[PDB]
C-alpha cells in the first residue's frame, strides 16, 4: 500500500522483538551485578553481544524507508531513532581502533592507582583513601601532592589517546551530517515539524550563556564569602583579592562544594537538623523507610509498588561471600518488572536517597503505555530533575514533624533557615560554573578552534576567567587535566546537570504555586495536595511522544529554561550574604598566581 | 440423576492449546450442574451477560458449547461483545447478542518456566477481519509490498504467528491467564440439557 504502512508494521513487529530481547539483556546485568562472578560476567557479555548485534541488523534494514514519505510525526521519529542509534559509517580499523582506545580509557581510568610520596613501598587508589585524604585532611603539602601526582599520573597517560579520539570522533561525525561531535551532542534537544515550538541546535548555547550571565552575581558572592572563610581556615596562602588555590576545594576536582560546610558554618551555636539519633532510638529499619516513602508517595495521588517489587528487589547489603555494587540505582527491566537496587543504612542521608530512587521508578512506571522506542524522558534533563525535586521536598521540618521523628518542640529562625539554605547552595550553586566550563571547553575543542599546543593554556586561562580557581602548580601541555574526570575519560554529556538545576527548580515552584502554598518557597510541602500530583503525572505520562517545549508549557506555562525560580529561592540567602559582604571587595584576580 | 455433565474435563486439564487454534467441546445429553466451577481457585473475572449466575440452573437450552485457550494478563478485556483489539479482532471474535458466560484465572505457576515459554502462538498480521465464532489455521507469508513475496521472507515479508514468552519474574498483565468460554443458544429441538 503506503510507505506510511509499511513502516507500522515493521515497528510493530521490532516493538514486540526488541522487549523480549532487552528483558534477557537487563536480567543478566542484574544478575550480574547482585551477584559477582565470571558465569555471570560471560552472560551479560553474551546478551550484551546479542542485543548489539540485532539492533545493528534492525537499523540496516531500516534504511529502505524514506523519511519525507511520512506525515504520522510519530513513525518519523520512531525510524530517526532507530537510524540514529543503530547506524555505523565508520571503516572496521577505524572501529577497532576507537573502541580499543575507549576499552584502554576506561581500564586506565579504572585502575590508575598513585603511590606515596617519595616512596615506591606503598600505592593507593582513587576511591578508598584519595576521596577521603581531599575530603578531610586539612594538610596544604599532603593535598598539593595527591592532587599533582594524581593530575600527573592519570593525563600524561591519556592525552595522546584523546588527541587520536578526537580525531576518530570528528571524522565520524563528519562522516555524519553532523557539523561535528559537538552539533551531534547538542542535537538531544533539538526539535523539528511542529509550528510554535522548535528549536534549533545552535539556540542551547546562546540559552546557557544568557542564563550564567544572570546568575553571576550569586556565585560572585558565595566565592567571595567561601573565600573569607577559607581566609580565616589558612592565613598564610591566600590572598586578599586572588582567586582560591585549586586543591583546596574539599574534594579531587572542584565539582562539589559540601565539605566546607564545617569550616563555613555561618552560625555554628545553633543545633543542625539530624534525625539520625530518632531513627535509632524508634528502631527504624530499610523496609520501614521504603514503606514510608511509598505512603508520601501514595500521598499525592499516585499509585504504588506492586508485589513484585517488593518480592525482587534487594534494600540490605548481602555480605559473607556475596558481594555486589552499592552505587544505588533503579532498575526499569521492562514488561512490568521494577527493582531497586541499594546498600541500605540508617542514615537521613540514605532516608532521602529512597525518595531519590523512588522518584525515577515512579517515573518509568508513568509512561509504560507508550511504544518501545518512546519509553524515555522527554530529554537528558527532565528524568534527573523528577527525581530530584521529591527530594528537594521529603527534606522539609514540615515532613519531619509529621512523620515524628522530629520533636514537635522544634523551632525555625534566623539562623536555622540561614544554615540549611547556604548547606545547600554549597552543593548547588558551586558545581554550575564548573559544568559549564567542562562543556563549554569541550565544544571548543571538538569544534577546533583551540589548537592542541595552546589546550592547557585556553583551560588554565578560563579557570583564571570563569569559575575563579587559579591552579597551584604550573603545567605544561604534556598533561591532559580534564581527561582525569570520569565522564569525560568515559564519554558522556555534561549539560544534563546544568539544565536539570533549573528543570527542578521550575517544576517546584510549579507544583508548590498548584498547591496554593504561601510563606517562603524553601518551606514548602506538597505531600497532602492531589492537583500537584495530578498535573505532574499528566505530564509524566506522555514520554517522548510530545516534545519537551510543549511539556514544559503543559507544566509552568512557559517555553524555555528560566532561572527566575532558582533566584527567588535563593534570594533569602543573597540578602545576607549581601549583608556580610560589606567589607570585602568583591570579585577575584587573574594576574594571581600561588607559585610566585 | 446420573449423567452430570462433565466440566472438569473441560476445566482441569493441564493444556490449552493457543488461542489462534482454540479447541471447541459440544456439551449435550446430560445433567448439567454449574456449582463445580465455583471450586476452583478465585476468578480474576466472571462475567455473565445474557444469564443471571443465580438461576443458571433453573433454565435450560439445547446445547452448550466451551472453548478454551490462553491468552496474557491484559488482553482479557477484550473477550467481549462490542470489543476492538488484536487478539478480538484476529483470533477469537464474539458476536454482538452472545449469552453466556466468560471464565478466566491466573496460571502463573503452571504456565511459566524461568527459561521461557515459546509454546503459546497467536496471530499478528492477516489480510482481512474475523467473522464470528471462526478459527484459522493457515500459515502463509504476510505479504506487505507490490513485489510477491514468493514464498519467503525477509523485506516485507513476514511469518503471521509470533510467539508469546512467559517467565516467573513478568509482572501482572503479562503473566498468562487461562480462558474457558461457554455459550448458550436455541433451535427448534428439545432442550434436554438441565437438572
Ligand atoms: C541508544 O543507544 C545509547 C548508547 O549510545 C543508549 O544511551 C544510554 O542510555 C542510558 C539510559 O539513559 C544511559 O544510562 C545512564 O548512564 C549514566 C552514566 O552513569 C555512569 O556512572 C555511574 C556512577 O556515577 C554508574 O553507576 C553507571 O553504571 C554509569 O557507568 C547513569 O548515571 C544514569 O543513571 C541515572 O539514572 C538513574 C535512575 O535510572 C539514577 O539512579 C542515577 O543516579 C543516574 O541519575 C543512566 O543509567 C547511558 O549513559 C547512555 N549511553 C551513553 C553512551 O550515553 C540508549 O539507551 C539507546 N536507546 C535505546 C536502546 O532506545
Ligand atoms: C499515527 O499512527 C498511529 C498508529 O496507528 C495512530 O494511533 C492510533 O489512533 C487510533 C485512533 O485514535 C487508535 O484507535 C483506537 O484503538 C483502540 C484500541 O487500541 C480502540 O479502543 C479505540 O476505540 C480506537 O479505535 C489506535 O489504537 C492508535 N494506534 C496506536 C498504536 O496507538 C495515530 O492516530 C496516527 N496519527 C495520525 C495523525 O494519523
Ligand atoms: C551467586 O552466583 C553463584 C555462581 O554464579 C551461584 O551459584 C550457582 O547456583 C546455580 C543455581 O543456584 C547453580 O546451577 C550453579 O552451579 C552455581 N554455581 C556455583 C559456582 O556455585 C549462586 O547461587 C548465586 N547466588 C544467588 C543468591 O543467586
Ligand atoms: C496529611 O494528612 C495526614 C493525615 O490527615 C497528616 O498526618 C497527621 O499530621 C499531624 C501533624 O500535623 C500529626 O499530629 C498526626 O498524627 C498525623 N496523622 C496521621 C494519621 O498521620 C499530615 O500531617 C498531612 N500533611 C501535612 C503536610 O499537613
Ligand atoms: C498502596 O499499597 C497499599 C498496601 O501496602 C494498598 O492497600 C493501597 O491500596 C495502595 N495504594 C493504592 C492507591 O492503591
Ligand atoms: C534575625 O531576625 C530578627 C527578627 O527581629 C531580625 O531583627 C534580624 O535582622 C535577623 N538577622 C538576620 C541576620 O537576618
Ligand atoms: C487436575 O485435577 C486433578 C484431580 O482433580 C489434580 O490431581 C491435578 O493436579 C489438576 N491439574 C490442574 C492443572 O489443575
Amino acid at each position: 500500500s503506503t510507505i506510511e504502512e509499511q513502516a507500522k508494521t515493521f515497528l510493530d513487529k521490532f516493538n514486540h522483538e526488541a522487549e523480549d530481547l532487552f528483558y534477557q539483556s537487563s536480567l543478566a546485568s542484574w544478575n550480574y551485578n547482585t551477584n559477582i562472578t565470571e558465569e555471570n560476567v560471560q552472560n551479560m557479555n553474551n546478551a550484551g553481544d546479542k542485543w548489539s548485534a540485532f539492533l545493528k541488523e534492525q537499523s540496516t534494514l531500516a534504511q529502505m524507508y524514506p523519511l519525507q514519505e511520512i506525515q504520522n510525526l510519530t513513525v518519523k521519529l520512531q525510524l530517526q531513532a532507530l537510524q540514529q542509534n543503530g547506524s555505523s559509517v565508520l571503516s572496521e580499523d577505524k572501529s577497532k581502533r576507537l573502541n580499543t582506545i575507549l576499552n584502554t580509557m576506561s581500564t586506565i581510568y579504572s585502575t590508575g592507582k598513585v603511590c606515596n610520596p617519595d616512596n615506591p613501598q606503598e600505592c593507593l587508589l582513587l576511591e578508598p583513601g584519595l576521596n577521603e585524604i581531599m575530603a578531610n585532611s586539612l594538610d596544604y603539602n599532603e593535598r598539593l601532592w595527591a592532587w599533582e601526582s594524581w593530575r600527573s599520573e592519570v593525563g600524561k597517560q591519556l592525552r595522546p589517546l584523546y588527541e587520536e579520539y578526537v580525531v576518530l570522533k570528528n571524522e565520524m561525525a563528519r562522516a555524519n551530517h553532523y557539523e561535528d561531535y559537538g552539533d551531534y551532542w547538542r542535537g538531544d534537544y533539538e526539535v523539528n515539524g511542529v509550528d510554535g515550538y522548535d528549536y534549533s541546535r545552535g539556540q542551547l548555547i546562546e540559552d546557557v550563556e544568557h542564563t550564567f550571565e544572570e546568575i553571576k552575581p550569586l556565585y560572585e558572592h558565595l566565592h567571595a564569602y567561601v573565600r573569607a572563610k577559607l581566609m580565616n581556615a589558612y592565613p598564610s596562602y591566600i590572598s586578599p583579592i586572588g582567586c582560591l588555590p585549586a586543591h583546596l576545594l574539599g574534594d579531587m576536582w572542584g565539582r562539589f562544594w559540601t565539605n566546607l560546610y564545617s569550616l563555613t558554618v555561618p552560625f555554628g551555636q545553633k543545633p543542625n537538623i539530624d534525625v539520625t539519633d530518632a531513627m535509632v532510638d524508634q528502631a527504624w529499619d530499610a523496609q520501614r523507610i521504603f514503606k514510608e516513602a511509598e505512603k508520601f508517595f501514595v500521598s499525592v495521588g499516585l499509585p504504588n509498588m506492586t508485589q513484585g517489587f517488593w518480592e525482587n528487589s534487594m534494600l540490605t547489603d548481602p555480605g559473607n561471600v556475596q558481594k555486589a555494587v552499592c552505587h544505588p540505582t533503579a532498575w526499569d527491566l521492562g514488561k512490568g518488572d521494577f527493582r531497586i537496587l541499594m546498600c541500605t543504612k540508617v542514615t537521613m542521608d540514605d532516608f532521602l536517597t529512597a525518595h531519590h530512587e523512588m522518584g525515577h521508578i515512579q517515573y518509568d512506571m508513568a509512561y509504560a503505555a507508550q511504544p518501545f522506542l518512546l519509553r524515555n524522558g522527554a530529554n537528558e534533563g527532565f528524568h534527573e530533575a523528577v527525581g530530584e525535586i521529591m527530594s528537594l521536598s521529603a527534606a522539609t521540618p514540615k515532613h519531619l514533624k509529621s512523620i515524628g521523628l522530629l520533636s514537635p518542640d522544634f523551632q525555625e529562625d534566623n539562623e536555622t533557615e540561614i544554615n540549611f539554605l547556604l548547606k545547600q547552595a554549597l552543593t548547588i550553586v558551586g558545581t554550575l560554573p564548573f559544568t559549564y566550563m567542562l562543556e563549554k571547553w569541550r565544544w571548543m575543542v571538538f569544534k577546533g578552534e583551540i589548537p592542541k599546543d595552546q589546550w592547557m593554556k585556553k583551560w588554565w586561562e578560563m579557570k583564571r576567567e570563569i569559575v575563579g580557581v587559579v591552579e597551584p602548580v604550573p603545567h605544561d601541555e604534556t598533561y591532559c587535566d580534564p581527561a582525569s574526570l570520569f565522564h569525560v575519560s568515559n564519554d558522556y554529556s555534561f549539560i544534563r546537570y546544568y539544565t536539570r538545576t533549573l528543570y527542578q527548580f521550575q517544576f517546584q515552584e510549579a507544583l508548590c504555586q498548584a498547591a496554593k502554598h504561601e510563606g517562603p518557597l524553601h518551606k514548602c510541602d506538597i505531600s497532602n495536595s492531589t492537583e500537584a500530583g495530578q498535573k505532574l503525572f499528566n505530564m509524566l505520562r506522555l514520554g517522548k511522544s510530545e516534545p519537551w517545549t510543549l511539556a514544559l508549557e503543559n507544566v509552568v506555562g512557559a517555553k524555555n529554561m528560566n532561572v527566575r525560580p532558582l533566584l527567588n529561592y535563593f534570594e533569602p540567602l543573597f540578602t545576607w550574604l549581601k549583608d556580610q559582604n560589606k567589607n570585602s571587595f568583591v570579585g577575584w584576580s587573574t594576574d594571581w598566581s600561588p607559585y610566585a | 440423576i446420573t449423567n452430570l455433565c462433565p466440566f472438569h474435563e473441560v476445566f482441569n486439564a493441564t493444556t490449552f492449546a493457543s488461542v489462534y487454534a482454540w479447541n471447541r467441546k459440544r456439551i449435550s445429553n446430560c445433567v448439567a450442574d454449574y456449582s463445580v466451577i465455583y471450586n476452583f481457585a478465585p476468578f480474576f473475572a466472571f462475567k455473565c451477560y445474557g444469564v443471571s449466575p443465580t438461576k443458571l440452573n433453573d433454565l435450560c437450552f439445547t446445547n452448550v458449547y466451551a472453548d478454551s485457550f490462553v491468552i496474557r494478563g491484559n488482553e482479557v478485556s477484550q473477550i467481549a461483545p462490542g470489543q476492538t483489539g488484536n487478539i478480538a479482532d484476529y483470533n477469537y471474535k464474539l458476536p454482538d447478542d452472545f449469552t453466556g458466560c466468560v471464565i478466566a484465572w491466573n496460571s502463573n505457576k503452571l504456565d511459566s518456566k524461568p527459561s521461557g515459554n515459546y509454546n503459546y502462538l497467536y496471530r499478528l498480521f492477516r489480510k482481512s477481519k474475523l467473522k464470528p465464532f471462526e478459527r484459522d489455521i493457515s500459515t502463509e507469508i504476510y505479504q506487505a509490498g507490490n513485489k510477491p513475496c514468493n514464498g519467503v521472507a525477509g523485506s516485507n515479508c513476514y511469518s503471521p504467528l509470533q510467539s508469546y514468552g512467559f517467565r516467573p519474574t513478568y509482572g501482572v498483565g503479562h503473566q498468562p491467564y487461562r480462558v474457558v468460554v461457554l455459550s448458550f443458544e436455541l433451535l427448534h429441538a428439545p432442550a434436554t440439557v438441565c437438572g
